[PDB]
């Protein structure tokens, strides 16, 4: 029972917690997680603005 | 982005041709304050020799 490292600064989410359980039970397969991975940038306003203050 | 980008080339550019000009004054920190001592002393001998 993985004990969540509380001092981890990210905390699991509940859709974490759901696919492992989803995966422990062997209904899911990691290949087949794998293959559903969404490479989608997710934040790039943000991203862009950090890159700005540096250069100025 | 791209100003900020550009601002940066003109300004590493403008600071390498002052370095360029300034070769002689980059040299050894000898102890500016024993040469003005010295200064001193042959001003005012040169003053009292006058």
């Amino acid at each position: 029972m993985m004990a969540a490292n509380p001092w981890s600064p990210v905390q699991p989410s509940a859709a974490s917690l759901l696919l492992e359980k989803c995966l422990a039970a062997g209904v899911l397969s990691q290949n087949a997680l794998d293959q559903a991975q969404l490479e989608a940038p997710c934040f790039s306003h943000a991203e862009e603005l950090q890159r700005i203050t540096e250069i100025k | 982005m791209s100003n900020s980008v550009e601002a940066l080339l003109e300004i590493s550019s403008s600071l390498k041709a002052l370095k360029e000009e300034c070769v002689d004054l980059c040299s050894s920190v000898t102890d500016g304050d024993k040469v003005i001592q010295s200064l001193r002393l042959a001003l005012t001998d040169f003053h009292q020799l006058t």
